[PDB]
């Protein structure tokens, strides 16, 4: 399988559009945590039949497929937040219908610290102009590294996921250095969706433990699974 | 116990 | 300022190693405590020291350097125990003389999956077989690379770091392929530091709030941040 | 405060 042929192929598995279905109104915190939850939700049953797309996954033990998945859904949720907001600044595109404004942020307590996050991650990547091909791989290897006879399949997973990303950037056609300095700056960013999902979490958990948001199953389950 | 089960149907 | 002179002016940058001694009687939970919250101390004031060295981190805002330091200095003191323990396995070397086995990990309720992962991930580091002067470029990058004109700056100053890294790497003489291959491999390990470092700093915290050991002045303050 | 004294005063 060469690099462009497991890159379409992660094009493939790429989730669907989801939208949670509300018609456009002024928010206010218990609209907004019910709205976030509820569209994580859905996108965490997306993300499941995502990751079970990539060559190789189901193969792994159903133990580490459940603690891969486990431990970066919400990255994955972020990162795949940034690239939809990648073209329009200022804003945070959950989803079509859950347009958020910083400003907007401020309506719940501890969530803007995490907003200026996303929203600074996001025009980073907007500074080196992500391509789509280079969130796909960034994506699926937020996935295959955060393990925090399987074990060797996971580490060719990712190894051929890396592989892919490498590729992407040699056919962007710039000189050598500057591909081996745009590698080592999208790799250095993904610290920083990190940071935003672990503030995210924390946040997340803060509100579930309050029972200020209606934790649906799957969503409360990756929760209840990340913390312990 | 979604996750499990979702991992193993489609 | 070329790569070379880059990682040559890092190397002479090193902190010197911080000697501790381990306690007489075998750990307590306590005494295990004191021994890192007392190593740490120490330092995080070598390690100031050590940033204001790095090139171009002295033009910064003081308050880019105070965010920087704030936001990494756990990773930074991890990565360097790591790179101690390299030649150690199932060894953490704190120290010259603070040497811990991952079972002595048992007194501290909730330090020994810290003390497993921190192992782990040094594991990846010496099958990789990590290198003297590609360790000092990553651990500056960690410092450069927590942002968590002078952000115009602290950019230039990253890739600085970046192409003195690249530079180390064509110096092993492997295929350009390989070249790039091995940078993500190093990199892709920053965030297994990181979560180390955050399951440490929030361990830190709770011990503290649980009045296991005093945690005050530097400490304390980089702990909060 | 400790870490900006180490970072201008020393
Ligand atoms: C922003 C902080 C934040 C805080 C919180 O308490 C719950 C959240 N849920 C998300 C979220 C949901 C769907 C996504 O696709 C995504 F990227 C993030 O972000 C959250
Ligand atoms: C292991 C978890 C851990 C937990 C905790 O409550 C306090 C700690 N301090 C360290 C530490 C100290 C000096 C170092 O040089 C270093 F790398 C780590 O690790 C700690």
């Amino acid at each position: 399988l060469s690099p462009e042929q497991l890159v379409l192929t992660l094009l493939e598995a790429e989730p669907p559009h989801v939208l949670i279905s509300r018609p456009s109104a002024p928010f206010t915190e218990a609209s907004m945590m019910m709205s976030l939850t509820k569209l994580a939700d859905k996108e965490l049953v997306h993300m499941i039949s995502w990751a079970k797309k990539i060559p190789g996954f189901v193969e792994l033990s159903l133990f580490d497929q459940v603690r891969l998945l486990e431990s970066c859904w919400m990255e994955v949720l972020m990162m795949g937040l940034m690239w939809r907001s990648i073209d329009h600044p200022g804003k945070l595109i959950f989803a079509p219908d859950l347009v958020l404004d910083r400003d907007e942020g401020k309506c719940v307590e501890g969530i803007l610290e995490i907003f200026d996050m996303l929203l600074a991650t996001t025009s980073r990547f907007r500074e080196l102009k992500l391509q789509h091909k280079e969130y796909l791989c960034v994506k699926a290897m937020i996935l295959l590294n955060s393990s925090m006879d399987s074990s060797r399949k996971l580490a060719h997973l990712l190894n051929a996921v890396t592989d892919a990303l490498v590729w992407v950037i040699a056919k962007s056609g710039i000189s050598s250095q500057q591909q081996s300095m745009r590698l080592a700056n999208l790799l250095m960013l993904l610290s920083h969706v990190r940071h935003a999902s672990n503030k995210g979490m924390e946040h997340l958990l803060n509100m579930k433990c309050k029972n200020v948001v209606p934790v649906y199953d799957l969503l409360l389950e990756m929760l209840n699974a990340h913390v312990l | 116990h979604k996750l499990v089960q979702l991992l193993t149907t489609t």
